[PDB]
């Protein structure tokens, strides 16, 4: 609840920031890529057999 | 000698293809050789030649 952060706002600076810059280190360590895993898994086996 | 006559002649043969790569300059014809297959009936088995 509030009341305890309009009396102490360094408090509730300090919570900003350190909830970006929790954020803004970890992008830097996931990847990215166009599309998650949409395709279903699928296992293929195969042989060759000249002639 | 009847294992060995049997192991002779039913088996599958890979004989390959009429215009086969690599192929002559020119060649335009091409298909499957269907070679010797396995017997099917008993008809088939009874008449192997010992």
């Amino acid at each position: 609840m509030s009341k305890f952060f309009i009396d102490r706002p360094i408090f509730a600076w300090v919570i900003a920031l350190v909830i970006m810059l929790a954020g803004g280190l970890s992008i830097l360590s996931l990847p990215v890529n166009q599309y998650p895993a949409i395709a279903p898994p699928a296992i293929a086996v195969q042989v060759s057999y000249p002639g | 000698d009847v294992s060995s006559a049997i192991q002779a002649q039913n088996v599958q043969i890979s004989s390959g293809q009429l215009g086969g790569l690599p192929a002559v300059k020119g060649q335009q014809l091409n298909a499957t050789i269907i070679g010797k297959t396995r017997l099917q009936t008993a008809e088939q088995f009874e008449n192997i030649l010992l």
